[PDB]
């Protein structure tokens, strides 16, 4: 549950990361390169991450819930793809939980 | 609301530097097994 | 896409016969996009992989 579950969770942190990237590079063209601090640079941060950020958030959000169905199955097969089907949500109730704090 | 998280920004570190040790911890602990039991 | 449709050509759209007007923002939408949207699929597949 836990390998399917990475590739999934790590693409919903990087979204975030090669964004504020481009909302870095709006402020290079924009302004002056050199020179910047916390105020500006935390601010373009926490702007970077919540235009683009929710709809990861949802996103993730999104792939947890569709997938809890499979915990339906039934007697012998539904006690295999039990756990699977716990730590895949664990994990992208993780990486959300993580992506967001 | 993440806007919150960044403000106590070392409260999720510091819980950030727990959630892994503690992890850590708990995950060379975890019992081994082939299968869910099945049976 | 949604996003540059509604900020870009949102202003101009009042004018009537004009559909070339709107594909700018559509392309965009595809551009900056890619360098994640690659990426995603590229992990999502990537890490599936193994």
């Amino acid at each position: 549950g836990i390998a399917i579950a990475v590739g999934a969770m790590v693409d919903a942190a990087i979204v975030m990361i090669e964004n504020a990237h481009k909302r870095l590079e709006e402020w290079q063209h924009q302004h002056p390169d050199a020179t910047l601090d916390n105020k500006t640079r935390w601010q373009v941060i926490t702007d970077a991450s919540v235009e683009v950020g929710p709809a990861l958030f949802i996103s993730l959000l999104i792939i947890t819930l569709s997938f809890i169905p499979i915990f339906t199955l039934e007697g012998q097969e539904g006690r295999l793809f039990g756990p699977l089907a716990f730590t895949k949500t664990y994990a992208m109730a993780g990486a959300a939980l993580l992506a967001i704090v | 609301i993440i806007r919150r998280s960044v403000a106590n920004r070392f409260l999720v570190l510091m819980g950030a530097l727990f959630l892994s040790i503690w992890g850590t911890w708990t995950i060379i602990n975890t019992p081994v097994d082939a299968l869910p039991d099945l049976s | 896409l949604r996003h540059a449709i509604e900020a870009v050509p949102s202003l101009n759209n009042p004018q009537t016969f004009s559909e070339q007007k709107l594909d700018e923002a559509l392309y965009h939408g595809a551009v900056l996009r890619v360098r994640p949207k690659a990426m995603t699929v590229a992990v999502i597949i990537a890490g599936l992989l193994p």
